């Protein structure tokens, strides 16, 4: 609760730890002082041992990044294993044929045996993209996601994309992503943007033919989990202007190469998309801005704040959007509101939503005491601090020993995080809300999402399960 | 827009008019998608047996396999030992993946570490992530013993697991009496199941290797029973039940079903039940060794019959009628117990079902996956049942396999029109459902993909899919039931039996069209 | 015409075009329809609110009831006692179909016999039918009991049971030492719940009513347990595993779980296990009965507490998690022995099940009937899983019974919606699933001509059924689940859990229109 | 067989009492290929255990329900009713619930209220909710149960009452349960009804277009469809079937029967009343006929092409060339696997002799059949088509068909969902002859190909060979 009764807390639990590892885990944890640097560092390998909730820069660069691409075929390249386990496991929604045009939930792999360990899997590459073209001819592209072996047996994938894209006439992207690479699926991210740049957005650099208008802008982060992208699209057309793109959720090869054609980049997930953006401006001189489209509050001011970027035009088509929505949020407000007001969360999500949600509880009256990310930088964490109260806790890359007692001293209300701690809280009675994959609810984004985010929180928190953890007979 | 009353999520919230024209115009503004009836005549395409053989010419290119990598069956050999961390040597994105598979399936929590090489590590080995991980291991999270395995990139650099674990306890970071059991499990080797098989001939040799002089055969007048790779909590409860019942005493090594189903009653319990290290220390001691799962279970056999000199004996995985009574037999000849009345009782009841439900099983066609000890088992009690198993699937079996399950299938005549399939994938078997249409499909949650597609070619080509395996992840609680014993069997029966029911019951509703035999008896 | 490579039966073969074409010909020709215009006018119209207030305004017309009448349920009860015959003085016919009833449900013989009493026994009595059928039914099927009911003809002439049996005895039809208790079961009064109570209270009499003075509560030292009307076998099966998991000393009177479930070993059973004579000579020295659905057995209640002594506890069926706890608590303080860890534990797995899946159940609204104590458990455990009952069905369900079923909802927020409903009909029901729409139904079999009905205005008007309840004649082996206990309430609510995800997959199978919610994971 | 069916015959009516045991003695026969060998339709021996019904079932169950048009009321208390509510896959096409009613529950649901004032006010107020709540219906029948004939309640007048108001066809049958011996009453009953209320409605009608070809199908119930599969092979033959007893029948089917030229009895226990009168009254002659098998299939269209002139006669063996290959297949696949197998029988009133010779075109033999309900000239008919020293039995009780069964040992029985899983448990296959185990249709040439693929499936199912435990 108070400052130090938090330090106090932090001090206690790391006392179970070697002395090595105590003296790292020190360094992040921290109590928000509303400079990020100054207080908590980040993007440092995981002590070992210690049960981190981080996954790797393969699921960076194929499960967040390149999966989904609805309208190109990604190669799990390597073992078995990644591919089966990242399958159809994030809901990044799309419309197509699956196995036609789209292969979102698909699992292509070229499943390595030894032989291709000791003598490399070049020449396996090779023919699995001619199979591909065979029985999958309506595919617009491939992605090649290495896996942990192919970097340390050697294998030239680039070589092999070269090859194989002039003599198909066909895109090949080469992407590096070896889970070995970097601490976090952050790397992932990084490694996929550089992919996009060099063998892909420049498709389109010579071309002049399509037709551009003063009001085109790109959504650039928003992978459409449960919908999320296009109950955030249909609000940006209402308002006047043209969706070129989306980057990546239902997103399609083509939109990618005419992103550079727009006047705009929106850019929702900065962690993730924040390299590609910063190229866009300086090769393309396109501006990009952060947005939040989490609750009421939030969606309306960056509504606002995009609509300053164009003509009066826009910013009169705005407030015509603001009042349209306004009866729907309220209602929304004066239903959940009084069930919510004054319950306490803690969340620990990945890189992005640990603060981009604050808003969106705090509409609801709900206080977050608590936050964390598995893999943001400091640059994140400075945002942060403007979001959360003071002297609020904030962990970066939290153990699983650490999260657990952090819940049992803060006894919160409601934990919003990923499929590996949900189990864990509801055993000790405390609700849980899957923040990833929404609970496979959703959507979450604009006006729309909002209802379906205050309807998910009070049907969880409120439910008649949390108070019949405790037997009678044990009372 | 969102009424507050009735609120909608994305189904059916984008079915809206202003959702549905919005994708329309992101379809044709910026997708430059192909044209409808050019999707249409290219899906068509894939339901062909043209492009069936094409399909069945890859030699380099998977498509949806249906198997995992080998720590994903090491993590679960581990769980079912008592206070035990699985600890996986490598890479933390495979852990994160590994536990992620199995919290979906169980809906539980999966307890598992991992040390965290990067790619320095690549370059001089992970020796140091050891020292570090173990000790950091024990003292957060207080476990009785620690099993390990690897990741693919430290199978591939050549991390001498046994000289890293002997140099922790000889630098002190863990005491040289702690428990550290080992097993190298690469994931371009075998599958899931044969990292099972891996992780347990490891903890078997860890506790009994050096420990052989003072032991005899059946000194403690028990038989040791090995599960492998199993994701059914009823299995492990319905053998114990059996055996207890027999009054046969047992020792289940490597036993998961307490510490997968932990009450919620206000506390979380990282460990829970499970075989103990005292049980594997004394296992030689027993006056036999049955494995379950046999076809998987290959190189523990090796090491229970030259090293514990325990006589394996040649077992089937008890699944339906005829593997059941065979299991009962030889478990009553090995402890000289009697198969009680209640058995007897429960087989006859068994039996009864399979008459009362005979005439809607016959000659109904099954297409099916799976494991290759489950699949087998399946494909036995569907023979019993006077089913057809004509499609029959195992990415990761073998020749020798395939030639038992042949042998099956050819001393019945609802064998004749089956075809086993190994090194084959589940874009394989969707071909196989198009142009040799079954009646159901009996496999995993990838199947429900397949009987998406077969509806978009039409209603009367739809292949239903009954959800019998693993993973299991869009119903909740089926990790629950049970498919070994003369129980697994009652389970399968119903469930296959009223999936026929459903079936019918659909496709006769139609009022004054079909609705003739809409029976309300059957 | 039929190709002897696929054989079709009557399902599709009559889709036929040679077939169709004939069916056309026969309405066009002979059979005066009424335009097909008319009668869809006419569907469109039973489906309306002024349709649904003409039907509640029926006083003597009943369509599709949800009861049967009471000498059904004396059978049943009947059955559950050691080597007893049930015998119907009356009609034939109605044997005929008691037999066939319950021969479709369990799927297994049902002995019952009749005196085969005609036209001119309505006029002079039935005496002579009783004498000849008592000695032929000890002679030929050689029962230890024949516990004696009424058909509505034999209610009607007002034949005097106890006279008749008295008679028989006397003229030496039988021994005197013969037990034969009776009961009056009027099919015109109640239903087939008091039939079941009607006969038991009849044979407690007979062993208990004239040697009440040898007898002292609580000296046997164990608990009485009466459990009504019960058609799942998993019932019995699941109250005598809890308290024998308790230590605690029980006679359960009326015990059909045996007789009801022989094995099929090449011998028939006519009679198996049951309730002894001797169990119920003893039953006045337990401690206490315990009656597990109260509200039809108010007859046995008086006796147990007027003659017996016993001070029946105020417990609700065992059905969900409060009234679940509430039984044992009760069955602790009754008996002295405490609550086990293993009770505890199965009570923490469901609440553990509670909290995976309430996120797929919250606000889901259901319709349901069946039998009262059936129904109001039902009702509390949808409660406790934070859905919304909203159509509650109780056709032989009274005034009294209906208030308590108000108080339940009235104590949650999840039953604001709610409406109790009795002396209603299937028909009734039929019309407030078109009216007030739920999401589910939860009933018997007779309810697939709802969800037929519903499915023929349109799909998103299709209330699926869930079928919980007695009879179920269209799927099997339902008759073996469990809906008592924490063990039956984990079984509804994996039903409920995933007939809600089967909708949810097949309403979003199409591809390129909803199957952008088609999850794998869910 | 021969002197050992007559010992298996004393020994099993040794359990009895004096009085069972004579009564019982007349009731089981050795075949000598019907008086002189056994007696029939006499009542059921008290607690024995009968397997016959009541004439309830006979009219509302059997006859009347299956009209589909027309509403039947379960008059009385509520049992009745609900054991009978689509038990009997007498199939149809229609709306139902609209236009058809067949597999619904109308009942009158007697209270004591109505036992001791009556039940007549109540009747007249139910029928005018059902005309309200159901005015599509095209008549209505009201099924008497048991307490309705002893309370003295008079249907008729209220029939005949209301039947005027409201311009409608209203049917009182007096099928009370306590009437007869068994079903075989309620046929009668029904058959009666018929006549008296509904078979005279178009006797001043000459607007029907007939043709010489017109026939009716009396006695076809269109359990699965069996119907269905007959009257295709007679429309053919060329002729126009213009009315169904009562399978998927309609009531002005029913009042264009007297229109026909020939009846086609199918069953004809439960129909010969109705036909004999219209046989009387009308002139329509009446034939009895069989599609049961591609023997009895191909002689009863040869029969039935007979009464007609030389076209019908050409078509009918047209037909039979047609539907051979199809037979002789079904017979070339199944026939080898039922070879030289045993059967035993025990039905109702037309199918223990009807269905024999579809078993001998398999090579099947029936070693043993009987009647619940079958009258003198039922059996009469029978011992022509059993064989010698096969064993009869009249209203068979549940102690004699189990020892009967135990020592004759068939390979296959064919008798009622009362009977099967005693003899599933004893591990002999066992075929539902009423039901036909939900499938069929058993009736005509595609009906033989079902018939034979459901005797194989049980016949030879592998369940049967796992009945004992290998270790005992
Ligand atoms: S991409 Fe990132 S972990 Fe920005 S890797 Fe992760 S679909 Fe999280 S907090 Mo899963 S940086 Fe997206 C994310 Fe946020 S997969 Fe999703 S929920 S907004
Ligand atoms: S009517 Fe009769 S008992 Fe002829 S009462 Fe019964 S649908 Fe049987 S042998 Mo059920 S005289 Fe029909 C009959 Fe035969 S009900 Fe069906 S099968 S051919
Ligand atoms: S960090 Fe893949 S699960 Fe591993 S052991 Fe090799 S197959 Fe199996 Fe990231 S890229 Fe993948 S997920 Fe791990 S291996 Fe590396
Ligand atoms: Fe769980
Ligand atoms: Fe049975």
């Amino acid at each position: 609760m108070s400052r130090e009764e938090v330090e106090s807390l932090i001090q206690e639990v790391l006392e179970v730890y070697p002395e090595k590892a105590r003296k790292d885990r020190n360094k992040h944890l921290a109590v928000n002082d509303p400079q990020s640097k100054k207080c908590i560092i980040s993007n440092k390998k995981s002590q070992p041992g210690l049960m981190t909730i981080r996954g790797c820069a393969y699921a960076g660069s194929k499960g967040v990044v390149w999966g989904p691409i609805k309208d190109m075929i990604h190669i799990s390249h390597g073992p078995v294993g990644c591919g089966q386990y990242s399958r159809a496991g994030r809901r990044n929604y799309y419309i197509g044929t699956t196995g036609v045009n789209a292969f979102v939930t698909m699992n292509f792999t070229s499943d390595f045996q030894e032989k291709d360990i000791v003598f490399g899997g070049d020449k396996k590459l090779a023919k699995l993209i001619d199979e591909v073209e065979t029985l999958f001819p309506l595919n617009k592209g491939i992605s090649v996601q290495s896996e942990c072996p192919i970097g340390l047996i050697g294998d030239d994938i680039e070589s092999v994309s070269k090859v194989k894209g002039a003599e198909l006439s066909k895109t090949i992207v080469p992407v590096r992503c070896e889970g070995f690479r970097g601490v976090s699926q952050s790397l992932g991210h990084h490694i996929a943007n550089d992919a996009v740049r060099d063998w892909v957005l420049g498709k389109r650099d010579e071309d002049t033919t399509f037709a551009s208008t003063p009001y085109d802008v790109a959504i650039i982060g928003d992978y459409n989990i449960g919908g999320d992208a296009w109950s955030s699209r249909i609000l940006l057309e209402e308002m006047g202007l043209r969706c070129v793109a989306q980057w990546s959720g239902d997103g399609s090869i083509s939109e990618i190469e005419l992103t550079p054609k727009v006047k705009l980049n929106l850019v929702h997930c900065y962690r993730s998309m924040n390299y590609i953006s910063r190229h866009m401006e300086e090769k393309y001189g396109i501006p990009w801005m952060e947005y939040n489209f989490f609750g009421p509050t939030k969606t309306i001011e960056s509504l606002r704040a995009i609509a300053a970027k164009f003509d009066e035009s826009i910013q009169k088509k705005c407030e015509e959007v603001i009042a349209k929505y306004k009866p729907e949020w309220e209602a929304v407000v004066a239903k959940y509101r009084p069930r919510l007001e004054g319950k306490r969360v803690m969340l620990y999500i990945g890189g992005l939503r640990p603060r981009h949600v604050i808003g969106a509880y705090e509409d609801l009256g709900m206080e977050v005491v608590g936050t964390g990310y598995e893999f943001a930088h400091n640059d994140d964490y400075d945002r942060t601090m403007k979001e959360m109260g003071d002297s609020t806790l904030l962990y970066d890359d939290v153990t699983g020993y650490e999260f657990e007692e952090f819940v049992k001293r803060i006894k919160p209300d409601l934990i919003g995080s990923g499929i590996k701690e949900k189990f864990i809280f509801q055993k000790m009675g405390i609700p849980f809300r899957e923040m990833h994959s929404w609970d496979y609810s959703g959507p979450y984004h604009g006006f729309d999402g909002f209802a379906i985010f205050a309807r998910d929180m009070d049907m969880t928190l409120n439910n008649p399960c949390w108070k019949k953890l405790q037997a009678p007979w044990e009372a | 827009s969102q009424q507050v009353d009735k609120i909608k999520a994305s189904y059916p919230l984008f079915l809206d008019q202003d959702y549905k024209d919005m994708l329309a115009k992101k379809r044709d503004g910026f997708e430059e998608k192909y044209p409808q009836d050019k999707i249409d005549e290219v899906f068509q395409w894939t339901t062909t047996k043209e492009y069936q053989e094409l399909n069945f010419q890859r030699e380099a290119l998977t498509v949806n396999p249906a198997k995992a990598c080998q720590p994903l069956g090491a993590v679960l050999c581990a769980l079912g030992f008592e206070k035990t961390m699985p600890y996986v040597h490598g890479s933390q994105g495979c852990v994160a993946y590994f536990r992620s598979y199995f919290n979906r399936h169980f809906r539980e929590p999966v307890s598992c570490v991992s040390d965290s090489m990067t790619e320095d590590a690549a370059v001089f080995g992970g020796q140091q992530n050891m020292k570090d991980g173990l000790q950091n291991c024990k003292a957060t999270y207080k476990p009785d013993m620690i099993a390990v395995s690897t990741t693919c990139m430290a199978e591939v650099i050549g991390d001498d697991l046994n000289a890293f674990i002997n140099n922790s306890k000889k630098e002190g970071f863990i005491p040289d009496e702690f428990p550290v059991p080992f097993a190298h499990t690469p994931a371009f080797v075998g599958s899931h199941v044969t990292g099972w098989d891996n992780m347990f001939e490891g903890i078997a040799r860890y506790f009994t290797l050096k420990s052989m002089d003072d032991k005899v055969v059946g000194s403690n007048k028990k038989i040791n029973i090995v599960p492998g790779f199993e994701t059914y909590l009823g299995n492990f409860r319905v053998i114990k039940r059996m055996l207890s019942e027999m009054g046969v005493g047992y020792s289940l090594l490597s036993d998961p079903e307490e510490v997968l189903d932990t009450p919620a009653d206000g506390q979380f319990r990282m460990y829970a039940g499970g075989t103990t290290q005292e049980e594997m220390k004394d296992a030689p001691n027993a006056l036999n060794t049955v494995l379950l799962q046999p076809w998987h279970l290959e190189k523990t056999k090796k090491f229970v019959e030259g090293t514990w000199k325990h006589e394996v004996p040649k077992l089937n995985i008890p699944m339906g009628l005829d593997w059941t009574d065979e299991f009962l037999m030889k478990v009553s000849e090995i402890s000289g117990q009697p198969i009680p009345a209640s058995l007897t009782k429960e087989r006859g009841r068994l039996v009864d079902m399979m008459t009362d439900s005979h005439t809607w099983l016959h000659g109904k066609r099954f297409a099916l996956w799976g494991d290759p000890d489950f699949v087998m088992g399946l494909v036995k009690f569907l023979l019993e049942l006077g089913c057809e198993p004509v499609h029959i699937l195992c990415h990761n079996g073998n020749k020798r396999w395939k030639k038992a399950v042949d042998a099956i299938l050819a001393a019945s005549p609802y064998g004749k029109n089956a075809t086993v399939y190994i090194g084959k994938d589940l874009w394989h078997l969707r071909s196989l459902v198009f142009t040799d249409k079954p009646d159901f499909m009996i496999g995993n949650s990838y199947g429900k993909f397949i009987q998406r597609d077969t509806l978009h070619k039409g209603k009367e080509f739809e292949v239903p899919l009954i959800r019998i395996g693993f993973p299991i992840f869009d119903r909740h609680h089926l990790h629950r039931s049970t498919t070994l014993g003369y129980e697994g069997a009652m389970q399968i029966l119903t469930t296959l039996v009223n999936s026929i029911l459903e079936r019918l019951d659909e496709e006769t509703r139609g009022m004054q069209a079909t609705d003739y035999n809409h029976d309300l008896v059957r």
